[PDB]
């Protein structure tokens, strides 16, 4: 029941410092969907990044309203939790540009991102989501 | 005490002007302290050598 | 006045080396810094106590009451 | 030399002699 | 066995050592009990028979209050609050007498060895004044000349350090962990360089430099402590460490038995 | 003066225990305990070691105001398992660990002993 | 001016403040000597009877404390001497004076 | 280059309490004004004969220390001999309550 | 006459209450993007809020460790259903300069808490919650955010020092040459006056135009110096953190203390010819140089000359006497 | 430079005892 | 008050078991708010504290000397070679738990003094006391228990 709703390989152009010491900024393009564009905020130190790095993103609707959070309970969790960068937040706003390219801006607590793409224009997400990034 | 021995005091009146000697003047150099003034209704009246 | 007891900063026993700290000026002609070195308070927290105490009890007691 | 000029440090002795002569309450006393 | 301990240096009066395979709360509680709950004996109540000096009487009292005493057998006696009696029985307190005279032409001194044991000492090594110098002298009290008399009746009861610093044995502490910022719990202030604008720890050599380029160790945890405790000398330093351990354990055992009563 | 008295540092109050338990209604199996006449000495240690065991769920403690030598503590755990037995197990773990510390320190200071 | 549009008063306090970050806005911190000194009249109902009786038994000293009692007529019995201390039954329709227990409403001033 | 006179020292334009202000250039002038107003209300010691010299008001502390900082002038004001307050170890921290 | 219906002053058509200096500085510390927090803190603050629902918020970021933002934990203390927009000069929904403020459903999304949003203002947060929700829940709002910022600021710790004040040496010599070229242009204008060929600007007199010129040149020198000092000053400078955090001090305060003072004066004119032909008896005759009248060259930190000390005392004493007369006059007219 | 942060007096009294 | 006009009063007193403390355990005597500093513009207090610390470590007494050449650079280099921080900041610990503190603290010896307006002459309260015969109002004066 808990599924990915968008998943592709994305290639970063470069990284901005943003005069901080634990966070930075990423912007990336798809290999496949040339219409689609990615930008993303990131804890820079705890997963280091570089230019020309291929990365993979994931919607992760849930992991199969949630209750109070459980301490991670080290037994096997057959969920969408076996990548590296796992990240949870909230959507707030939908945007329509060029009459074709939909745009939504989620959040992550104190982190922001910009996302494009016009094929999945109902399959895209809705109020909150997770995120999964590999390697 | 060694402050209070060297005190000076003028009479002026009730309200007075301001360019008149309520405020300090350049002539005061080397003679009277430009900081040790009392505060409250008589600042620039009492002054200390 | 009296050199006090048990430093506010550290708290060890202070004033054992007091008249010691006296007699290392007169009959030794000894500079105070090496004099405090040999006196042996390796912190400064007690070094200041004897550095800024001023005797008053001599000027007190050289009255003759009663 | 004794006939040398006077460094800015030196004038405290002049202040010493002046106060040992006059005293602080000299105005009232005089 | 768990909390391994290693000595660095020892003397009569200060002990510096190593505490490892322990926890931060354990060390902090050890410090707190080490400054707070070590019962001893000191002078508390004073009876001025007759004063003549140029000092006043409660001044002499507060001056007296900081003189430490011998503190071996302090477990043997009992607190006056728990004692069944009233007004300082020999089981619960000791008695102090001081005498001075104005004999000489020159000024006279009073040292803290001049006070004497008065009542039943009942064989328990208690209440001698501490001498530290080469010359037999407990620290100064008051100065007299030719005409002044002091007769002091004094009573010393138990007391603890937590309500008043009179019964504090510690009067110094030292505390260090991660001298080389590997746990990275805080940065340093700098204006152009973190390194040269700060000095190295004295504890530098017992842990290696942080390898200069490895990623931030995240799952590390606090260990490898550096405790230097310098007591006043009213009671020996081993005795204050083992007794601070003893009063911490009796406190936790008391709250456990109160719980199982409940 | 008739403030509350100075025996509130360490002495027990008459007609009143060292502690009073109290059941919450906010969460399942959630209880708060009132302590008084002590401080962060016991507080920080009992919270940290009860946090270290993982069958229990959540804890924190705080002082209301420094003028009163009292503090509170809030415990819940999963079903069947009980907060009171959990913290009594925690206290046995405490007394065992420190007793090992005491005897190991004693053997270490004796094997130090100069000459 | 000094007697009609302003004058001296009763039930007054005058000290110096310190801050605190743990007390919200509608509270105020009041020292206990002042709470012993002040007073406030109440009435005797079936509702307040037991708490008021207990506070009367508490004497003029212990901090939830009483100082004066008023019966039906012009009655001012003072509790300080009061050798019949543990004996008054405190009938209805009466007035007692007590110290400031907590969350009482209280008006504040600062000059000017 | 046509002088006829020089002052003894520029520090000596001040007054009595103005001597006690440490580094009195290195602040703002109304702070010097409140300091000169404040210093008259300080306790400490006033004379030495006070065991005999009766008066209505008298305020004597216990342990008076000469200040660690000083200027040259209050040596001549005898303030080193008879000080006002004592030194302490102060902190600058917003320590969360008070 | 209780507080919670006196939150907005009727007299000033805006709320006049407010969270104030220390908690204001601490909440500016907390709201920053770059910081985070750990379990042992966030658990303790969550127990510290008195009306907490018994529910922890979710982890913001999960991967080795639960962590949270200060915005995430403050969103617990903000009660629900409250909405604000700031949108000033950056704020393109993906804020690079991180100004602005926007809250949906009582939860922080982004932005930097600052007195010009969270203190007393016309579109104040306090104004919003009092006007909408009901004017006594705001009392507990002050209690919540005050207690939370206090307890987090305890284990954080914050202070300042002289290392805030002193700055870079090349910038110091840039301040020096800026003042020097200002003095050079002043000297050029005085030479033009002394050769009697001038504009003699319309309206006022020749001397008045000369005074207007030299005052404008020296004020431009002062605030250009202050702009250079402030833009050099670092981002970990704690008093810069204080002032753009709000509560106390200003750009003028920092520049005044750190670079220069500017010419002290009484009633607009600079320090008058008290003695004959000159200002003070310590210079040669008949001068209008910035030293002569006494434009203040130095900052606080390097010290003063006694002449500048004297002029500083002059301007201060003028401020004190005007205050001590105006208080009696304003009391009479108010009554 | 020496810049004179602190100064001595009786050492100079002695230097003038040898000078005179 | 200070030697620069920092009057006020005393909030509370704790004890050393939760006072902030350093590596050498030099517990403070008193702690105030930094927000006095960038509003009252009192640099002279800070330079007094720094010179006081270098005087305490040196053994020499200090100097103020209103119009002279003693600078922060000479003070900094002297205290630096005495083996501390070049400006007066300091590593410091939590009072309660003893975790590391984020910022650092300018902290050291300074000269204070005691005023006259103590609290016991100013605490005053009254209810239903003496009457003035001219006006039937509460009488004046803290001495005769006024209002
Ligand atoms: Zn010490
Ligand atoms: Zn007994």
């Amino acid at each position: 029941m808990s599924n990915t709703l968008f998943d592709d390989i994305f290639q970063v152009s470069e990284v901005d410092p943003g005069r901080y010491n634990k966070v930075c900024r990423i912007e990336a393009a798809s290999t496949t969907q040339d219409q689609c564009k990615l930008t993303l905020d990131i804890n820079v130190e705890l997963f280091p990044v570089a230019a020309q790095d291929s990365l993979t993103v994931t919607i992760a609707s849930s992991l199969n309203a949630t209750r109070s959070w459980r301490p991670p309970q080290a037994g096997d969790r057959s969920l969408a939790d076996d990548y590296d960068y796992v990240m949870y937040g909230t959507a707030y706003k939908f945007e329509e540009v060029s009459k074709d390219l939909i745009a939504v801006y989620y959040s992550f607590g104190g982190l922001l991102m910009r996302l494009e793409g016009n094929y999945r224009n109902l399959n895209n997400l809705q109020e909150n989501a997770y995120l999964l990034i590999r390697r | 005490t060694l402050s209070h021995l060297r005190r000076t005091n003028t009479p002026i009146g009730r309200d007075g002007k301001l360019a008149k000697p309520r405020q300090l003047h350049n002539t005061h150099w080397g003679l009277v302290c430009p900081a040790e003034t009392p505060e409250g209704q008589a600042c620039g009246l009492v002054k200390n050598l | 006045m009296i050199v006090p007891v048990r430093c506010f900063s550290c708290g060890k026993v202070v004033g054992d080396k007091w008249e010691s700290y006296l007699n290392l000026l007169q009959e030794d002609e000894l500079d105070e810094g090496t004099a405090l070195s040999r006196l042996g308070l390796k912190r400064y927290c007690c070094r200041r106590m004897i550095l800024t105490h001023v005797d008053l009890i001599e000027k007190f007691l050289r009255y003759n009451p009663l | 030399d004794e006939s040398a000029p006077i460094t800015a440090e030196d004038s405290w002795a002049v202040i010493s002699a002046f106060f040992r002569e006059k005293g602080l309450v000299s105005q009232q006393l005089d | 066995e768990g909390p391994q301990v290693k000595i660095r240096e020892a003397s009569k009066d200060n002990v510096d050592f190593i505490l490892s395979n322990v926890d931060l709360a354990m060390a902090n509680s050890l410090r707190r009990v080490m400054i707070a709950e070590i019962p001893t004996l000191a002078i508390d109540s004073v009876e001025v028979e007759t004063n003549t000096t140029v000092l006043a009487d409660e001044f002499i009292a507060h001056r007296l209050g900081l003189i430490p005493l011998q503190s071996m057998d302090i477990e043997q006696l009992e607190y006056s609050r728990d004692c069944f009696c009233e007004d300082h029985c020999d089981k619960c307190s000791v008695v102090l007498t001081l005498q001075a005279f104005g004999e000489s032409e020159s000024t006279t001194n009073v040292y803290s060895k001049d006070l004497v044991i008065v009542s039943n000492l009942m064989g328990r090594n208690i209440g001698h004044p501490i001498i530290q110098d080469k010359e037999g002298n407990g620290v100064l009290i008051c100065k007299l000349r030719k005409g002044q008399e002091l007769k002091l009746t004094c009573v010393a009861k138990k007391g603890i350090a937590k309500e008043h610093a009179k019964w504090g044995p510690a009067a110094a502490i030292e505390f260090e962990y991660d001298p080389w910022n590997k746990l990275k719990h805080t940065d340093y202030w700098y204006e152009q360089d973190s390194a040269k604008e700060w000095p190295q720890s004295k504890n530098c050599e017992y842990e290696d430099p942080p390898n200069e380029g490895d990623p931030f160790d995240y799952k590390a945890q606090a260990d490898t402590f550096y405790m230097n405790v310098e007591s006043v000398g009213s009671i020996p330093v081993d005795q204050v460490v083992v007794r601070g351990i003893d009063t911490l354990q009796k406190k936790v055992a008391s709250i456990l038995l109160a719980l199982t009563q409940m | 003066m008739n403030a509350p008295d100075r025996f509130e540092l360490f002495l027990l109050g008459e007609g009143e225990s060292k502690l009073k338990i109290d059941p919450d209604t906010k969460a399942p199996n959630a209880v708060v305990i009132t302590f008084e006449k002590e401080d962060h000495t016991l507080g920080n240690l009992i919270r940290a070691e009860l946090l270290n065991d993982r069958k229990v769920l959540f804890a924190a403690y705080k002082v209301e105001h420094p003028f009163f030598a009292r503090f509170k503590l809030r415990i819940q755990t999963t079903e069947g398992y009980d907060p009171k037995d959990a913290l009594k197990n925690a206290c046995n773990s405490i007394i065992n660990k420190l007793g090992a510390l005491k005897t190991n320190f004693e053997t270490e200071w004796n094997l130090q002993t100069l000459a | 001016r000094g007697n009609l549009m302003g004058k001296r008063v009763d039930f007054s306090a005058r000290t110096v403040i310190s801050g605190d970050p743990n007390l919200e806005l509608d509270q105020v911190g009041v020292p206990k000597s002042i709470a012993k000194t002040l007073t406030y009249p109440e009435v005797v109902t079936p509702y307040n009877i037991d708490r008021l009786t207990q506070l009367v038994r508490n004497g003029p000293n212990e901090h939830p404390g009483a100082k004066y009692v008023i019966r039906d007529s012009g009655d001012r019995i003072d509790l300080r001497y009061s050798k019949r201390a543990g004996d008054i039954q405190l009938q209805y329709g009466w007035k007692v004076e007590r110290h400031i227990m907590d969350n009482d409403p209280v008006l504040f001033n600062r000059q000017p | 280059t046509t002088f006829t006179h020089c002052e003894i020292h520029p520090s000596m334009i001040l007054g009595v309490a103005a001597s006690i202000i440490p580094f009195p250039d290195h602040n703002q002038s109304p702070r010097n004004t409140y300091q000169s107003a404040m210093g008259k209300q300080a306790m400490g010691v006033f004379l030495t004969n006070y065991n005999v010299r009766m008066d209505t008001m008298a305020n004597i502390l216990y342990y008076p220390q000469k200040p660690l900082g000083t200027t040259r002038a209050m040596e001549y004001l005898k303030f080193r001999e008879l000080p006002a307050g004592q030194n302490a170890i102060v902190a600058i921290a917003c320590y969360s309550g008070y | 006459c209780a507080v919670p219906l006196q939150i907005v002053s009727p007299q000033s058509n805006k709320p006049c209450m407010g969270i104030v200096q220390d908690t204001l500085c601490g909440i500016r510390k907390l709201t920053l993007r770059d910081t985070f927090i750990e379990l042992d803190q966030v658990l303790n603050m969550l127990y510290w809020v008195p009306d907490w629902d018994g529910v922890i918020p979710t982890p913001a970021i999960i991967k080795p460790k639960p962590l949270w933002s200060g915005k995430q934990i403050l969103s617990v203390a903000i009660p629900n259903g409250i909405h604000l927009q700031r949108f000033d000069e950056g704020t393109t929904l993906l804020s690079p300069k991180d100004n602005g403020m926007l809250i949906i459903d009582g939860q922080i999304i982004f932005g930097v808490v600052e007195k010009k949003t969270v203190g007393s203002s016309n579109g104040g947060l306090i104004h919003v919650v009092t006007r909408e929700k009901g004017p006594q829940v705001c009392a507990k709002l002050f209690g919540n955010i005050q207690k939370v910022v206090n307890f987090w600021l305890l284990h954080n710790g914050f202070s300042t020092g002289i290392g805030d004040t002193i700055a870079d040496g090349p910038t110091m010599r840039e301040i020096t040459e800026t003042i020097a070229e200002a003095k050079k242009k002043v000297l050029d204008v005085t030479k033009e006056a002394q050769a009697n060929l001038l504009t003699a600007k319309h309206g006022m007199t020749l001397r008045e135009s000369f005074e207007d010129n030299v005052v404008r040149f020296l004020n431009e020198a002062r605030d250009k110096a202050g702009r250079l000092a402030e833009v050099n000053l670092k981002d970990l400078n704690n008093v810069k953190q204080m002032v753009m955090a709000g509560s106390k001090g200003s750009f003028i305060n920092i520049a005044q203390m750190s670079a220069c003072v500017g010419q002290q004066s009484v009633e607009g004119k600079r320090i008058a010819f008290g003695f004959v032909d000159r200002t003070l008896p310590h210079f040669s005759k008949d001068d209008y140089s910035p030293e002569s009248k006494g434009f203040v060259e130095n900052s606080y930190l390097r010290g003063l000359t006694p002449q500048e000390f004297f002029f500083h005392a002059m301007g201060g004493r003028e401020g004190l006497i005007d205050t001590a007369v105006k208080t009696a006059e304003t009391g009479y007219i108010q009554r | 430079t020496n810049a004179s942060p602190f100064i001595k007096r009786d050492r100079m009294r002695r230097n003038f005892l040898r000078m005179r | 008050a200070s030697r620069h006009g920092q009057k006020g009063t005393i909030g509370i007193t704790y004890r050393r078991e939760d006072m902030p403390f350093t590596a050498e355990g030099i517990v403070p005597d008193l702690i105030i708010n930094p927000h006095a500093i960038p509003s009252r513009m009192t640099v002279a207090h800070l330079i007094e504290c720094l010179l006081s610390k270098v005087a305490a470590l040196s053994g020499n007494e200090g100097d103020a000397s209103p119009f002279t050449d003693i600078t922060v650079e000479g003070i900094s280099k002297l205290l630096r070679e005495h083996g501390y921080q070049s400006r007066g900041f300091e590593v410091m610990y939590n009072g309660h738990t003893g975790k590391k503190l984020m910022a650092q603290i300018f902290f050291g010896p300074t000269y204070y003094q005691r005023l006259r307006h103590m609290v016991d002459d100013k605490i005053h309260a009254r209810a239903r006391g003496p009457m003035q015969v001219l006006t039937r109002q509460p009488v004046e004066g803290r001495s005769r228990d006024g209002g």
